[PDB]
């Protein structure tokens, strides 16, 4: 899942099942590019070299779910968040709990810019096609896309980067007769509220 | 080297005695059999320095009483429930003197058995109709008690001395030239007695009058006698024992049966001793402080029934006798006059002892026609302050402090501990 | 400082047995539990198991017929084996120091009284992955550029494995307004990405994308027009 | 100054015995004055020495006024002076334990040859005689070896270890 | 002159104990009341010779409390028949640990009333099936009985001295400054608890540690604290108390009703006294004879199951407490450090009492949830002998003849005779 | 400064016993249990005088006894009323030596329940028919009693002293070297026997004679031998206890059941002992009195059963030896010769106990071949009056005065008092 926060504002990250027993929370950060590295222990135990801002929840109540707090959020706490959850009640756990990654919002509004091709006449004499979708000069980092044929919307044969810092791809892989059957062929991609919509035609 | 207060007392009792009776019970159970040989020996010279009122040890057997009294009422004695209300009538049917009654038959409707279930049985009681226990009345009567006490030998337990001043001339906080050292006394009986002394000991010479400071007139004056006084209280006052036990829990009396309309209870003091060591008295008063007076006695002061009254005990029934009649005297400083006492009585079940932590009763009178035939052996008194310019001093009888009556016992004992 | 390093084959194919070591410094692999965790892409971590020479040791439970997690003290360094790998096991290998602890109530709750773990050091990881390819070489489509005053113009390179593919433009004599995109994994288990560069649109200079992939040893000249 | 041998493999006892019928407190120890056993009252205590495992006592004994130290499982490095201290009196009695080893076959072929080494404390000097099934006398030291043998040689072979007048014999079965 | 070694000694002991428990039973009728000083007194000079283990005043005691004991099984206490065989079954369905269970649940077939006829009787034992108790089996019981040490005073009564030495430091067999000869000890209570001092008696200054021979390791070491570390131990488990009268001459308890399925049985130290207490005993024998070696402590080195654990009661059910909480401490020469204890324990009903005579019962326990809050007041220790290049002495627990708490109870304590 | 003849002394006494027996119940009554030392220390110098025959703790001791019998016919024993004609009967049916018989079987027309009831109830008796008891009889019959002689240690208790000659020959009125001062005696058997001390105590050295005044014929000579005499009576005698109980007041025996055939009671004496300590007597008397003269004894002049028999208990009934054996020896002034002796003997229940206020009757022997192996420890002789020529002297047995017996026991000990 994803949490973002703006500086200086607390955060709180969730993770896990609800409890059933007595628990012993551990809490994992990752920077990306980076190996997992322990935060809290023991449900609020720091090692050495962790702020106090970092504080999670004890394992008190039966019911309630695991819950990381960072006070006074910096822009270097901006990663995926892990945990791995005891529970005298539950089994080992052998694999960690579902990771939450932590957008700090430094820096609003950059709007992408969007480049659409159609296929090159190479490909049509190769009895092939793709449309790439070009997307490119944005922030925050997260962009969602979609494509239509004519207003329909396609389901099958689009793929799709991650964006990377920051800009992205999307393709849709037709047949040529495929895309002369319909008028034209939509890529949509939204960001930050709203949505830019690039057409081409064959 | 001898050091003195230590808070340790042994205790020797016993003959033909076992339980029932109270204080055969703590001789009993606090006690064994004593040992009868004290050689003293007062060994020459050995200081000449004494206080007896300043001793502990008084205290120790008092609130040791206390305690003793407390364990008896822990079994049979009850607390609650049935005091509320009664329905009193008088037997009087023509009167003169506007006379009431000091005891009234009565009858209650007393909880049996089971549940709500109630039959009138008879009571008696000491003041009218409805009326009942002021905060607390506790009921003694249990199917094995009576009430008489019982020499105590107290000792200095093991290899303390029990130093004893015996000199016939002591003057309380004064030497003595002649301090022996024993382990047991002689056997004290716990008398709970004011204004008197009753069975107590004797001077071994003549009278012997003591205060704790003379000059102040708060302080008791105690008088030990050379010779006893007869005093002769009969009570003609008829019960019969009738105990109704109804219910598993319950347990109860029934007094007031059959009749003899005796006047009140009535005691006798044979004026022929009382006159010789009251005459003693005001001899020894006029050689210690009252040089050249008139020495007169008044009856006491006003309070409460026990420190207005000759207060004792004759079995266990408390009762008060009216003190106007030993203390009537303007002992003018020449000579004295003939004949003899006779003094009103009452008799209470009702007394209030401790603190308030609750009055106890001894509900069962049982059989009448009892007599206590008693030794007074000793006067409690308290001086009433006075001008110099009446050319007389008048004392009140005093007491109510049983610490007191034990200092008239105690006086000759202090136990001190040892080191070389 | 404890300092942990794994070392890998990096590509192993599938059935065959994945092998992992971890040397290990600053501390004697003796005196402390180990773990072997791994991280597929885009995905939570997983705990393989966890060793220590007193054998107290344990795996997970859907591994346990296949991993095998050991210690070599003369080596000073901590092992994994995992036979019969498929592209499920394709994931970031980690070695980590293991700290044990415990939660201790009254003993009312003794039944629940647990031992719990969590890693304290870790080392940088090695990638494995599993798939069944010798090699794949690309295919190039230029993106002829049509409209904007600047205008973007580009080479599409669709289809080969293994990662990385290079791409140049002008054999480097062309570097601003250039922008390669990262390859996508297709649902076929091959890799395609897309290379651009923004140009004016009056035309003068010839565009030429330089496409190379060392694993096929395969390079191809594309030249873009209109 | 007494001496028991005892054989690798099989049980001992050593004996401590006062003067008093009374049961009263003894302990036992080894050369190196280390607690092998003691009692405490009617109770049995056994001390930090290697035969802390092995090491009993029969308690019955001790209401007689006697006292035994007993060892399981004997081992040859169990051979020591072991003393008992009871009635301020020490009793010292030297353990020497002995064993055998055949270093050739349990199955000889024909006409070939029998290899014993003995087991034995460090420091000793053992004596050794050897018998046959039937009537052959061999002698010898440190480790004895037959180097003919006949097939009318199979069965039971007997074999005494002898040492300070005292003898314990062996048996083993060759085939 | 004074002569020593008479086997002659009074008990004194009471204040509200009678019959029903049974230490009480013992001071009832072998003690009577106390006197409660004894004056003592050192004299001048008076030599400065004694021997605290060469004691037979030790001996003594311990026989006569073993002969109470034996006189103690004479009423109510069974010799036969009912241990023969064993049908029980276990409270577990699912398992971890490989626990088994210390008290198995029983069906017993009794013999109940007329001839050969039986019940299902339930009943509680400690291994499997079968198994019966072995060659004896004497089982206690008996309606009204309880089990607590009460204070029993022992005398030189009628012409001995008990000399007291009073030195804070004596050595054991050196000199003593002040001797002082008492008629009666304090009053001891007899503890039977093996490898630590429990109830007992304290170091008026320090930490003092005893031996009859500190060269001999086989001798036991004593020791003796000036303040006491805190042991508390409870039980939560529960038992209906059932007994059934079926025939005459047979008697039963039925054990093992209800739920509450505690863990084993438990006991906590608080252990900021016991850093205290073991600092000290580490700095004493440094003091006295490792002056500069490492000492450590290591649990039992083996032995009978009283022997192994700390074995002592709370109540006459006899507990037997883990060690190695106690002695797992390493006391380098240099500093101390933090934290607590807490031990596990089991019950037991079986004692193999006095000699091989037969194998004491206390077989029904009495309601549930019982806490014991004891004193330690000492230690036992047997050393574990060591040599020298290990730089390191070793302790282990020590105890189990109870003449060795007799020994640190009189350790102040030997009657002699006066002769002219 | 000492002082003399104090009435003071006090009781100890209990190792196992409680109630039942009588000299057990009167030690758990009277006494408290003794406390075993005693110092002595006989101090040097200290005089050399005494007088054991003028002690009056002889005749306090004495009076005790029978004050605590006096206590001991209070409860169970009874007064009246069926002594009061016997319908007896004989049992021989074939005689010779005309020997009637003395215990005889009886039927008796017994008072049973309600009023004027009667059945016929077995009875014994020892003379003919009718016949009856003469002025008085008490029968002791009751539930639980024996009659058993019981250590009784008396003492001067806290504060005077028993002084103790210690010198083994010791004239009687002479001097004593050698005197301790002591608390208390080691526990005296109190023994009522004739003629010959039973149990008793032994002489430290040799026999040793001790009379009132030798030259005095009438007055008693007690002897004390080294060495004791062994005597052992048996009586095979059967009887069946068969207690009634019928009306609520009336409770009684019926012995009488079963057979025997027995020769009367009897007993038996080992004579070596009696020849060696009876030669010694006669040696004793050469030294002493008696410089050249051949020494009988003769069996006893007259008077009652009591004092013409050795008459002594076997259990509480009394029984009556014929002295005989005992004294037909002429000693010359030579040698003895070897061999044995045995005895006749008898039984009685009734005996005149106190001066005249009743006979006493232990009714109920219970079982049967009852035996008591005792020790001689003493023999009451005293001198028949001679003259020279005879060239012979003869002593007789004598006394009855259980005061003489007190003699024998506290010719060490007198109580004195002590002052500074």
């Amino acid at each position: 899942t994803f949490v973002s926060v703006a500086p200086g504002q607390t955060a709180r990250i969730t993770c896990g099942e609800e409890s059933l027993g007595s628990r012993s929370v551990i809490w994992y950060q990752q920077r990306p590019g980076q190996a997992p590295s322990l935060i809290i222990y023991n449900n609020n135990d720091r090692p050495s070299g962790i702020p106090d801002r970092f504080s999670g929840s004890p394992g008190s109540t039966f019911g309630t779910t695991a819950t990381l707090t960072i006070t006074s959020v910096e822009a270097g706490d901006e990663a995926d968040y892990y945990c791995h959850i005891w529970d005298s009640r539950r089994p080992t756990n052998w694999v960690f709990g579902e990771g939450t990654t932590l957008i700090v919002l430094s820096q609003p509004k950059a709007a992408p810019s969007v480049t659409l091709f159609p296929p090159s006449s190479e490909e049509l004499q190769a009895n092939k096609a793709t449309l790439v979708c070009l997307i490119s000069d944005f922030y925050p980092g997260a962009v969602t896309v979609a494509w239509k044929a004519d207003s329909s919307p396609v389901k099958a044969g689009v793929e799709t980067t991650t964006p990377s810092k920051y800009a992205a791809s999307s393709y849709l892989s037709l047949t040529p007769e495929q895309w002369k059957s319909h008028k034209s062929y939509s890529c949509q991609v939204t960001h930050e509220g709203s949505t830019v919509e690039k057409t081409v035609a064959p | 080297v001898w050091k003195d207060a230590e808070t340790t007392l042994f205790c020797a009792s016993d003959a033909k005695a076992y339980e029932t009776e109270k204080h055969n019970v703590w001789a009993t159970h606090a006690c064994v059999p004593t040992d009868p040989n004290p050689q003293e020996i007062h060994l020459e010279n050995v200081t000449e320095e004494f206080n007896m009122w300043k001793n502990n040890m008084v205290e120790q057997m008092h609130t040791d009483i206390i305690s003793l009294w407390d364990q008896s009422l822990k079994p049979c004695v009850k607390l609650t429930p049935l005091c509320v209300t009664l329905q009193c009538t008088n037997v009087t049917n023509n009167i003169t003197d506007d006379m009431r009654g000091e005891l009234k038959n009565c009858s209650f409707n007393m909880t049996t058995e089971l549940r709500d279930k109630k039959q009138k049985v008879y009571s008696l009681f000491y003041r009218y109709r409805l009326i009942n226990c002021n905060t607390s009345a506790i009921t003694q009567a249990c199917p094995k008690v009576s009430f008489e006490p019982i020499p105590i030998h107290y000792c200095a337990p093991a290899g303390f001395a029990i130093l004893k001043c015996k000199d016939k001339k002591f003057n309380g906080t004064g030497p003595c030239p002649s301090v022996s050292t024993v382990q047991c006394t002689h056997g004290i009986k716990p008398v709970v007695s004011t204004q008197l002394l009753l069975n107590g000991s004797l001077a071994e010479e003549e009278v012997m009058i003591r205060s704790e400071n003379i000059t102040n007139n708060a302080k008791n004056i105690l008088v030990q006698f050379n010779t006893p006084v007869q005093i002769n209280c009969t009570r003609p006052n008829n019960n019969t024992r009738k105990s109704i036990r109804i219910g598993p829990g319950q347990a109860f009396y029934a007094t007031g049966d059959i009749i003899g309309d005796i006047r009140q209870a009535h005691c006798n003091v044979s004026k022929a001793t009382w006159n010789e060591t009251l005459g003693k008295v005001v001899k020894q008063l006029r050689k210690h402080f009252g040089n050249n007076t008139i020495i007169r006695f008044a009856n006491s002061s006003g309070g409460d029934l026990e420190v207005t009254t000759h207060s004792f005990n004759c079995g266990g029934e408390f009762f008060y006798c009216n003190t106007s009649g030993l203390f009537n005297s303007t002992w003018i400083s020449n000579t004295s006059v003939n004949d003899s006492i006779t003094l009103p009585c009452r008799i209470k079940q009702i007394i209030n002892m401790w603190q308030r932590i609750g009055q106890a009763m001894y509900a069962p009178p049982i059989q009448g026609v009892i007599r206590c035939v008693s030794n007074i052996t000793g006067l409690i008194l308290t001086r009433d302050g006075g001008s110099t310019n009446s050319t007389t001093e008048t004392f009140r009888p005093g007491g109510g402090d049983m610490r007191d009556n034990w200092r008239s016992e105690l006086y000759k004992y202090k136990v001190v501990k040892i080191e070389p | 400082q404890v300092h942990l390093q794994e070392s890998g084959p990096g590509l192993v194919k599938p059935s065959e047995t994945l092998s992992l070591t971890c040397n290990v410094s600053g501390t004697l692999v003796r005196d402390n539990y180990w773990s072997w965790i791994r991280q597929p892409l885009g995905k939570q971590p997983e705990w393989i198991g966890y060793v220590h020479d007193s054998g107290d040791t344990n795996y997970n439970p859907s591994l346990k017929s296949r991993v095998h997690l050991s210690l070599d003290k003369s080596k000073n360094l901590v092992s994994l084996r995992l036979t019969g790998v498929t592209a499920a096991d394709s994931a970031i290998y980690y070695c980590a120091t293991t700290k044990h602890g415990r939660r201790i109530y009254g003993v009312v709750a003794f039944k629940e009284w647990f031992t719990y773990f969590y890693m304290d050091v870790w080392g940088k990881g090695t990638s494995v992955t599993v798939s069944s390819a010798s090699t794949k070489g690309p295919s190039v489509f230029p993106l002829a550029p049509s409209s904007g005053g600047t205008a973007a113009l580009g080479c599409l390179v669709k289809d080969y494995f293994p990662e990385p593919v290079t791409v140049s433009w002008n054999s480097g004599a062309l570097t601003s307004g250039v922008h390669t995109f990262p390859a996508v994994l297709q649902s076929s288990g091959l890799y395609s990405l897309s290379s651009v560069v923004t140009v004016p649109s009056s035309g003068t200079q010839t565009y030429i994308c330089n496409v190379n992939h060392k694993p096929s040893n395969t390079k191809v000249d594309k030249r873009v027009e209109p | 100054k007494k001496v028991v041998l005892g054989k690798k493999g099989d049980t001992v006892e050593l004996t401590c015995t006062a003067s008093q019928k009374k049961s009263i407190q003894f302990h036992w120890k080894n050369s190196n004055q280390i607690k092998i056993l003691g009692n405490q009252g009617s109770f049995l205590t056994k001390g930090p020495s290697k035969l802390n495992d092995r090491a009993d006592s029969r308690r019955s004994l001790w209401d007689q006024g006697n006292f035994p130290l007993i060892i399981k499982n004997l081992k040859i490095e169990d051979s020591d002076t072991y003393i008992c201290e009871v009635e301020d009196q020490k009793e010292e009695v030297q353990l020497l334990v002995f064993g055998l080893t055949a270093n050739s076959d349990t199955h000889l072929l024909q006409g070939q040859s029998l290899t014993l080494t003995l087991e034995s404390p460090p420091g000793s000097s053992p004596s050794v005689q050897c018998r046959s099934p039937r009537g052959k006398n061999i002698q010898g030291g440190k480790t004895l070896s037959v180097s003919q043998l006949e097939l009318q040689d199979s069965g039971t072979w007997t074999c005494t270890v002898l040492q300070n007048q005292k003898k314990v014999e062996f048996k083993i079965d060759i085939v």
